[PDB]
RNA sequence: AAUUAUAUAACUUAUCUAUUUUAUAGUAUAAGUUUGAAAUUUCGGUUGGGGUGACC
RNA sequence: UCUCCAGGCAUACGCGUAUAACAACUCGGAUAACCAUUGUUAGUUAAUCAGAAUAGGCAAUAAUCACACUAUAAAUCACCUAUAACUUCUCUGUUAACCCAACACCGGAAUGCCUAAAGGAAAGAUCCAAAAAGAUAAAAGGAACUCGGCAAACAAGAACC
RNA sequence: GAGCUACCUAAAAACAAUUUUAUGAAUCAACUCGUCUAUGUGGCAAAAUAGUGAGAAGAUUUUUAGGUAGAGGUGAAAAGCCU
């Protein structure tokens, strides 16, 4: 009887009601602990594919301009209302975004090096090496997936022929084509590390449950004996 | 018509007026006219049910026979 | 603790619980929670007039009863239509695709009052 | 009380009578008759007697089939006879042994086969052994049209071969219209196989099928009676006059 | 490009259609004589149903671009 | 606390618990029914 | 503890595909090998209370 | 009429005639009177209380007297474009001292209004024993009690492991 | 079999007065719980009564409907709860 609430098809601005889970699946088992109550949120759906150029248009570089910067309850980092043209969509905002901003999303890879602003979306092969970047897309088209959360920034360490090496938030080294997009600077919400909850009731209120109460090497024949 | 139920009963079922036809009848469609094979042990239990019924019928009236019999 | 023998009705249960005790519909209940009573769904009495008329509710006991004999599809045919035929017989007038003409319905469609399915009550 | 007739013999019964009864002759044999499929995952004893080695002496031999399990699945596809074995195992092959439950399954492909009598390509779940199969059949066709019913069990199996059957008694020309020299070729390649038209319908069909096609054939409005005493007059009156 | 709404929630595709309509020449038996779904016979393939008159109750509208004042041009209100 | 009113009746949830509907949803609800047909009870549901 | 262990997870060889000049990759299955989620079964006898040593 | 007590009236869920009158006095109320019991006859009345056409386009801006403010846990069809239809009141709930606890159970039982204008009766009659239970009062003393200031107190303060 | 109970989902509800650095703060009702004592021990009760106590704007309490089922579920682990 269990029905996902992620049933809506269109993109829209509008916040979306959730039902929450409590860490069951449609079976009604649960298959997370911890996840329970919380807060009543409403989903306000980003975008992640930041040149994404409006219907009925050429795919050639384009202006947004940044209405508000808002707080998200559904993510750490915070959600910026940006518009261009006639249309409107939420994605996620760099540390310095301000309302009344322009922000670029460029299709074109530069031949030579293209000057780093905060807040743009350029394909990896125009930035330069050493430039802080983050929702990176792993496949071209695919739309961000990884440094979408808040303060992290990635490296470009590297750029030979038509790929490029990320070194992701976790020092892991990840290697995509250059014509992959990219957002400079890092997430916003660089201090979200520094909050303190201060008490047990706080954890209740973003939907997280207490832990349970409850509180290997086989030697080999040689060694049995010396254990 | 004559129709079999769930249950692996023949019944006739009296058809009612509708202004759509049966097939985009999705209330219609969602009644069952016909019995899957965890029924077939049930028609025997009362195939042999109503038997045990009829024997014991007709073996009282020859018993009560016999008691006419003997009184006349 | 429940009842599981008595009748299901619409006095018992929740007050959204609610079903019929057997009436016809009378109407449609339209959007905007509107009912909308249908005059032709409204059952007319077609009632006789009664003056002149000789027939009472009892009959006399000196009143002899017939042979009960049910009314057939043979003894209705005799008396209505056979003499048509018969006489048209003798005549020679008498083809297979004119049956109408004695008074065969090919269908019972756009008659008002149809025989298969009926569709009027007694 | 007891049945008057054994519980074995009650399928038979119910085909004696009703609607069943009036299936006709020919289609109540293939259901009357049971026949064993060709062994597939077992081998047959080449003798029905062999020396017993251990006191030298001639015993009788019988052929016992594996019981095997067709999943509802292989009736959409060709498998060559294959099924699910659903037995038991001794661990390590000793008697001795735990007994563990084993399921041997067969190894399933997906192929594309060409019907000449049909001019069609269907996709098929099939098996190794129906391709080897085939090939000793000399083609698709020659396969399903000679494999019985219980070697070939597969409804889809059937159905093709009903459909075949009745390309063949028919000899519809809708079979490679515009050339019928191609036409007249292949149906003589398979003109052993011609059966009469009434035969090639009721070929592969469920007892639940010829039972609803048996409803449809005689399947009747009632007659008017208003017709019916209107010919026993007109008789009548006509035998008069004569 | 994420597509937005889960598949477990968009309406669920056809079934398959029986083997027996890929045979050319072969008429199938299905239910459509009983006037009701068995599981053990071949589905009926239906024709569109018209009603023959126009029910004001469940009148259904035609699409856009069928429509008489549809124009190329937008017009925005 | 004191026991025994574990019984704290709704109709709703009874006959979506035990109903005609709910037993007819589920072969084995079925088969429930045929039992009580066979047994000759007057209640084969709530 | 003894017996097992297509729960997973790996592998190897077949099988089946593609390619390939023999190589690669894969894999509706079969047979092995490694892990063990589990399963099944048992708690000999003499030894104040034990511990221990012992004994049959 | 008097004496005294202080959760009452509605709705929801549930219950299913326990409602009311008459007649009975077998059974039921743990006894009588009287009926909650038996039999017969009656009852609960609603257009406002309560239950029960289609296809498109589209949304940044809490609530808290919403103003000033502050905040964080980030918080509820409409409107528009077209299409179609072009005058209607039937159906169902409505009684009660009632439900879940085997009982006319010192128990359990949601919301709104109100705190006596509503609703009720702790004593069948008599007697004034022991033991047992509860309440109040205490000469002198004030923890000597007791495993322990348990319980009670005109006390209800302080401090440390 | 989740109308009890455990946890969860959806839709709802309740919180007077008094102080406060403005709150899982304080005092204390309604409400929730159940510390200690006496009574009761076939009891009014198969866990209650009478006092005395704990929390009482919150990790609060409560209502309606739905969900997870025994080789299992749920568990702020008592191997506690699942009529
Ligand atoms: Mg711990
Ligand atoms: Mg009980
Ligand atoms: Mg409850
Ligand atoms: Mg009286
Ligand atoms: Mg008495
Ligand atoms: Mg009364
Ligand atoms: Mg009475
Ligand atoms: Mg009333
Ligand atoms: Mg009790
Ligand atoms: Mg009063
Ligand atoms: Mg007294
Ligand atoms: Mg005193
Ligand atoms: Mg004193
Ligand atoms: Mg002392
Ligand atoms: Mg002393
Ligand atoms: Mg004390
Ligand atoms: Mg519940
Ligand atoms: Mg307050
Ligand atoms: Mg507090
Ligand atoms: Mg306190
Ligand atoms: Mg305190
Ligand atoms: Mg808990
Ligand atoms: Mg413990
Ligand atoms: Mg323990």
């Amino acid at each position: 009887k269990f029905v996902s609430w992620k049933s809506r098809t269109k993109y829209t601005v509008k916040p979306v009601k959730m039902r929450k889970s409590g860490g069951r699946d449609h079976t009604g088992r649960i298959r997370v602990h911890g996840i329970g109550g919380g807060h009543k949120q409403n989903y306000r759906m980003i975008d992640f594919l930041r040149f994404r150029p409006e219907k009925e248009k050429a795919p050639e570089p384009f202006e947004e301009k940044v209405v508000v910067v808002r707080y998200d309850p559904c993510r750490s980092a915070d959600i910026a209302l940006v518009a261009g043209g006639s249309r409107k969509r939420w994605i996620i905002a760099t540390e310095n975004m301000k309302a009344g901003d322009t922000i670029l999303n460029s299709n074109h890879i530069g031949r030579m090096a293209v000057a780093a602003q905060e807040g743009d979306a350029h394909p990896l092969g125009a930035l330069p090496v050493g430039t802080l970047i983050n929702n990176v897309e792993s496949e071209p088209g695919r739309g961000a997936q990884y440094i979408r959360a808040a303060g992290t920034c990635g490296v470009l360490l590297r750029k030979v022929n038509g790929t490029a090496i990320i070194q992701l938030p976790s020092k892991r080294q990840m290697q995509v084509l250059e014509s992959c997009t990219a957002t400079v600077g890092r997430v916003s919400n660089v201090n979200h590390n520094q909050r303190v909850i201060g008490k047990a009731g706080r954890n209740r209120w973003l939907g997280k449950r207490p832990n349970s109460g409850l509180w290997k090497i086989r030697p080999l024949p040689p060694m049995k004996s010396y254990v | 018509a004559w129709r079999r139920d769930i249950f692996g009963r023949i019944v006739w079922h009296k058809f009612k007026q509708w202004p759509i036809p049966w097939y985009l009848n999705k209330r219609y469609n969602r009644r069952r006219f016909f019995a899957m094979p965890y029924v077939d042990r049930f028609i025997r239990l009362r195939i042999e049910k109503h038997a045990r019924i009829e024997a014991r019928k007709r073996s009282l009236q020859k018993k009560k026979e016999k008691i006419l019999h003997a009184k006349f | 603790g429940a009842d599981r023998m008595s009748k299901w009705t619409s006095k018992r249960g929740p007050r959204t619980f609610t079903k019929s005790r057997g009436a016809k519909k009378t109407g449609i209940y339209t959007s905007d929670r509107k009912f909308v009573q249908i005059k032709e769904m409204v059952p007319e009495f077609v009632v006789p007039d009664l003056t002149g008329f000789k027939l009472k509710p009892y009959v006399n006991y000196r009143a002899p009863a017939g042979i009960d004999t049910p009314l057939t599809a043979k003894a209705l045919f005799q008396e209505t239509v056979a003499p048509a035929i018969e006489k048209d017989f003798k005549e020679g007038t008498f083809d297979a695709n004119n049956l109408e003409k004695y008074g065969f319905e090919p269908t019972q469609e756009g008659k008002l009052f149809q025989l298969y399915p009926k569709n009027f009550p007694r | 009380p007891l049945h008057r007739y054994p519980v074995h013999l009650w399928q038979k019964l119910r085909l004696r009578q009703g609607i069943c009864a009036r299936l006709p002759a020919h289609f109540l044999r293939s259901l009357e008759e049971e026949r064993t499929p060709t062994p597939v995952h077992y081998k047959p004893h080449g003798t029905k007697f062999k020396i017993n080695p251990k006191n030298g002496q001639r015993e009788r031999v019988e052929d016992v089939p594996i019981p095997v399990h067709y999943p509802p699945e292989s009736q959409q596809g060709l498998w060559g006879g294959e099924g699910l074995i659903l037995g038991y195992r001794y661990a390590n092959n000793d008697k001795l042994s735990k007994r563990v439950k084993k399921v041997w399954k067969p190894q399933l492909f997906t192929r594309e086969l060409y019907s000449e009598i049909l001019d069609k390509k269907f996709t098929v779940t099939v098996t190794m052994r129906t391709l080897d199969l085939i090939d000793e059949a000399y083609g698709f066709d020659f396969y399903i049209l000679k494999t019985p019913k219980e070697d070939l069990g597969s409804k889809f199996g059937m159905d093709l071969k009903r459909g075949m059957l009745l390309r063949l008694a028919r000899q519809d020309p809708h079979l490679h219209p515009e050339n019928p020299e191609r036409r007249a070729a292949i149906y003589d390649k398979y003109r052993s196989f011609v059966i009469p038209e009434a035969e090639a319908e009721w070929v592969g069909l469920t007892l639940e099928e010829a039972l609803e096609k048996q409803r449809l054939l005689e399947e009747k409005d009632p007659v008017p009676l208003f017709k019916v005493y209107v010919e026993e007059l007109v008789q009548r009156l006509q035998e008069q006059v004569l | 490009a994420y597509e937005w709404g889960v598949r477990s929630t968009r309406k669920p595709e056809p079934r398959p259609l029986d083997r027996v309509y890929e045979i050319p020449g072969l008429e199938p038996i299905t239910y459509e004589g009983k006037k009701h779904f068995v599981p053990w016979l071949a589905r009926p393939i239906f024709p569109p149903w018209e009603r023959g008159w126009n029910d004001p109750r469940f009148h259904r509208a035609a699409p856009i671009h069928e429509q008489t004042l549809y124009k190329e041009e937008p017009c925005y209100i | 606390r004191a026991r025994g009113n574990e019984y704290q009746p709704s109709n709703i949830k009874r006959k979506h618990k035990h109903g005609w509907v709910r037993r007819l949803s589920t072969p084995a609800g079925v088969q429930v029914i045929l039992r009580r047909m066979l047994k000759g009870r007057k209640s084969l549901s709530h």
